[PDB]
RNA sequence: CUUUAAUGUUUGAUGUUCUAACGUUGACCCGUAAUCCGGGUUGCGGACAGUGUCUGGUGGGUAGUUUGACUGGGGCGGUCUCCUCCUAAAGAGUAACGGAGGAGCACGAAGGUUGGCUAAUCCUGGUCGGACAUCAGGAGGUUAGUGCAAUGGCAUAAGCCAGCUUGACUGCGAGCGUGACGGCGCGAGCAGGUGCGAAAGCAGGUCAUAGUGAUCCGGUGGUUCUGAAUGGAAGGGCCAUC
RNA sequence: AAUUCCUUGUCGGGUAAGUUCCGACCUGCACGAAUGGCGUAAUGAUGGCCAGGCUGUCUCCACCCGAGACUCAGUGAAAUUGAACUCGCUGUGAAGAUGCAGUGUACCCGCGGCAAGACGGAAAGACCCCGUGAACCUUUACUAUAGCUUGACACUGAACAU
RNA sequence: GUUUAUUAAAAACACAGCACUGUGCAAACACGAAAGUGGACGUAUACGGUGUGACGCCUGCCCGGUGCCGGAAGGUUAAUU
RNA sequence: GUAACGGGGCUAAACCAUGCACCGAAGCUGCGGCAGCGACGCUUAUGCGUUGUUGGGUAGGGGAGCGUUCUGUAAGCCUG
RNA sequence: AGGACCGAACCGACUAAUGUUGAAAAAUUAGCGGAUGACUUGUGGCUGGGGGUGAAAGGCCAAUCAAACCGGGAGAUAGCUGGUUCUCCCCGAAAGCUAUUUAGGUAGCGCCUCGUGAAUUCAUCUCCGGGGGUAGAGCACUGUUUCGGCAACAACCCGAUGCAAACUGCGAAUACCGGAGAAUGUUAUCACGGGAGACACACGGCGGGUGCUAACGUCCGUC
RNA sequence: UUUUGUAUAAUGGGUCAGCGACUUAUAUUCUGUAGCAAGGUUAACCGAAUAGGGGAGCCGAAGGGAAACCGAGUCUUAACU
RNA sequence: CCAUAGGUUAAUGAGGCGAACCGGGGGAACUGAAACAUCUAAGUACCCCGAGGAAAAGAAAUCAACCGAGAUUCCCCCAG
């Protein structure tokens, strides 16, 4: 395993939000990468991610 | 005696516009991170008994 | 639905509950009807006292059947935009 | 001891051999692995994940050799 | 008023003493020419002991049950789910306690795209360099490489390097494949919005096939769906998710 | 050795010859000190071995006396039982035949005797396996529970000290 | 001496003897929801439980595990507040 | 117990090749009869004559019937 | 004196025979053990079932005991065994797949029957279009194997000979899929719906794993 | 009878006669048949009792959505698809 | 001391049987869940006490839903 399960959260005032996995153990470093915003309808940043 | 409806199963079946009932999808409820969001995409629909066991499900639900 | 030993249909497909708890107290009405309400004016009762709704009801739809005929005048009712045309086509009116 | 499993069915290979309804997207070919075996060609093409022979706009299966060094391809005109 | 100390006070903590509940299977009296019992007197003990409710421990003393299947009889041993090859008779599919080997993951790059590159091995020649470090030329041609089994595939590379990025997007989906079913897989194209490219175009995770758990019961976020006289609320549904 | 698998260990004694027995050795598969160790006079319908006497136990049976058995008269059962016109052999065959094939043999019916076959009678195998059967039993299986025991509150009060 | 009435009489149980352990009497313990009763009209030279089983010579080393006995200072800890 | 042609028995009653004849089944044909489906003739409600064809059958499915006791038709009928 | 000795009554029960549809649901006969003792016996009384009693065998508790007898819950439950009763007529399976505390049970599918719809649907033969890596063969490749050609005894490589389920630079018969065609076939074919039974198969042929190319062996495919 | 398979030496029956096993109640779904028809039908009860009365009520003529809601449409979605 | 406790007498009433139904106190297991603890069987069987021709229950600190209904009891619906 090894592997937590990261969950990315949107930028914007909405709740939506991603999920995913990370190396915590090598990355400790919360990520990062935009996506998507279903409610806000408009890709903006996703952050989030030990 | 009137006959007993199965309760358990007269909670997951809706009778349709005939003979079909139309159910939930399976797998759509528990561990989603790491399945296909198609595949989930495609099973928040409902869908209809799939003819096979259809059979069984009027049985169950005799008031249906 | 004993499916033989493993586990029923009845099991591994999920639970979608929730009930109206209101549409019980919801009649639906025909345009078959009405010409049969009785006289004229089809109150938001009327059709209870003309066997046809329901003494426990509350709300109800008018709705199209594919009859009118006869100039109705529905009162403290609701009814289909589909309905309140055919209904009006006779010389209907809605009460609202 | 250490010996027995094994897959299952994964059936892969030609489903719409030769000439076929073709529809807008039957398959033909499933043989998946394959990237050779059957190279996507025609008026269809696809080639999914699995290598899957899409089989695009309906028609009629081809199965061809053009091209160096064998090279089956698998085309689908209209029908 | 606080940081802190005597007075009263309140209250918990034990420790003493007292009597008056409570005990007495001490001694008398009466009921009664009774050993039970009851009342009385006295002594001893004394808020203890004992009991009721609640509560932690202990508890085969007792009670109800469970303690899998396949299996060349049963047991022992081994096996039980998923992936690759052979068996498999040139479509699919097929058995055995048949022969072999792997999975229960790994990557924010090992994904996307744009641009570019191409091995292994040997021969010859070269400081320290020799069996083989790096350099040069020739032969050679997928014998290299492929995150991890095997099979299939890969040079237009699916192999290698670098720039820029997040399509590992959201909603849908013509149409197919594969399952008894629950499911599972492939998918052009459509709408919204992204990234890379001059552009055509490519991108809905990885060269593909293992890397997995139904339902229930719940937990977390969202939602003017519902909410038992009404307004809220709890709770329920729905979507995301553990 | 009531304990030793190898095992009839090895040696000695007894025998004509002793896988048992007695005395030893020790290599104790896997004795051992109150789930007692080693001895022990006496006792024992107790296990093992030896001998004298005794004998039909035996070599090897013979005769004899009684109770049946057998015959007659009276009374009068039983289990079992698909139907019988119910032979041998060799083969065949649901795989060991009165009944099938081929062949051989055989006038019809009793009485007394024997038990090789009728997979003879008897008991829905007790062994074995199976059943998501049963019962008792065990335990650091699970879940409970009487009992034992802890504290809180109540029946339960008055004071002082710290 | 006793035992499997009806396949086992014995090497089994019992026994006198020994040892451990509990019990201060309203004893321990046991029957009983209780009252009450046995123990015992007995009282530690007594009663109960357990193991060994005349008698003779004896009965070694291990307390790590389990149980039991004592301590409980501290750590964890129910109801309750 | 002959017991490794079924037996007898066979030098060909064995075998090879060739050819014709015959025996041989509930198969096929002929004749008569029955039931289902199709055709004719027909004649047509009806309806039959001819013809084509079908009719082994466990689990089991389907379709037709027989008879027994009691109720009505029954104060009818049969009946000393 | 003595759980002392011998031995009747009396109590018991070690041995053998006989009995075994007995004289008898434990005896008879000949022996046998105790016989002043934890002795033996009459009469009456008290312990009651998960309870009693037990010098301990699970022994006895009315010919019953690892939980008595009688009545009730009660027609317990029994995926097991057995049995299932008149006649005729038509059709007619399965012994497989996948699941299953599942394996001699079940459930969806498959195969039967009955009904209702459906197109020239379905079958065979012909011709056309297809992918194929089996049989066979071969040895470039993966391995393996000989014999020669140089090797301070042999790889590699050259030539010559073979071997392979998990070898293939080759490669059928054939099966299958699709297209068109004629005839034949009392729709044979598909969908849906009422009723199923059946998921122990056996042998023979062909291709095979396993076994000894043993087995009326075992496990698949196929007729 | 049970079986892949039984003359089977596998099960059951000595024989006869009488008895002996798919029922019944309510419910639900098909098939046939009768009634009526976008309508069909009553329950209890009343009763001049198998009438007649009683339509409380059930089923069907509308569906989709988780529901609010909408409605021959409706969900899904920002959504036109 | 009184007074109680206890004693005697008399007058009344009880006691015990009973078939079901009824109220109350106590209360199973087989079984089903294809195993079994929650759950089921079932507040059934069974034991006990009490009463009547009936018992029980009964005149809202009841429902309703902003309109209103109006004790209890039994039948049919609502509704598997
Ligand atoms: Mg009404
Ligand atoms: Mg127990
Ligand atoms: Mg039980
Ligand atoms: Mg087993
Ligand atoms: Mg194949
Ligand atoms: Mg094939
Ligand atoms: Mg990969
Ligand atoms: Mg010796
Ligand atoms: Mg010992
Ligand atoms: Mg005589
Ligand atoms: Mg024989
Ligand atoms: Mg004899
Ligand atoms: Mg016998
Ligand atoms: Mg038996
Ligand atoms: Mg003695
Ligand atoms: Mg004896
Ligand atoms: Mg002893
Ligand atoms: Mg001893
Ligand atoms: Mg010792
Ligand atoms: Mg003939
Ligand atoms: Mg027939
Ligand atoms: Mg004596
Ligand atoms: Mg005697
Ligand atoms: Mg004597
Ligand atoms: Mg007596
Ligand atoms: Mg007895
Ligand atoms: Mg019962
Ligand atoms: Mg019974
Ligand atoms: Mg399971
Ligand atoms: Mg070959
Ligand atoms: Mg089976
Ligand atoms: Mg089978
Ligand atoms: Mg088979
Ligand atoms: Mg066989
Ligand atoms: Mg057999
Ligand atoms: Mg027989
Ligand atoms: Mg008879
Ligand atoms: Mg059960
Ligand atoms: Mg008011």
């Amino acid at each position: 395993g090894i592997r937590e399960k990261i969950k990315l959260v949107s930028s914007a005032g909405t709740g939506h939000f991603y999920t995913t996995t990370k190396n915590k153990r090598t990355k400790p470093e919360k990520l990062e990468l935009k996506k998507f915003d279903p409610v806000v309808r408009q890709h903006v940043i996703y952050k989030e991610a030990k | 005696p009137k006959i007993k409806t199965v309760r358990g199963a007269a909670k997951r079946f809706k009778k349709t516009g005939k003979g079909g009932f139309k159910h939930k999808h399976a797998n759509l409820r528990h561990i989603l991170t790491k399945k296909a969001t198609k595949r989930k995409r495609h099973l928040r629909p409902k869908a209809m008994v799939s003819k096979g066991d259809l059979g069984l499900v009027i049985a169950c639900l005799p008031y249906a | 639905g004993f499916e033989g030993g493993q586990m029923p249909l009845y099991r591994r497909l999920p639970k979608f509950g929730f009930t109206s708890r209101k549409a019980a107290i919801t009649a639906e009405i025909r345009l078959s009807d009405l010409a049969k309400v009785e006289g004229g004016v089809v109150d938001l009762n009327t059709l209870k006292a003309a066997n046809i709704i329901g003494i426990q009801i509350e709300f109800a739809k008018v709705i199209l059947a594919g009859e009118v005929t006869t100039p109705v005048t529905v009162r403290g009712l609701r009814v289909t935009k589909g309905a309140r045309a055919a209904i009006e086509a006779a010389g209907g009116k809605i009460e609202e | 001891g250490g010996s027995t499993r094994n897959g299952r069915d994964s059936e892969a290979k030609r489903l719409g051999v030769k000439r076929f309804g073709g529809e807008s997207v039957l398959a033909g070919s499933i043989i998946v692995r394959q990237r050779g075996t059957k190279f996507h060609a025609g008026a269809n093409v696809g080639c999914g994940r699995d290598h899957t022979l899409f089989a695009k706009a309906d028609g009629k299966v081809k199965f061809e050799v053009k091209g160096p060094k064998n090279r089956k391809f698998i085309s689908i005109e209209a029908e």
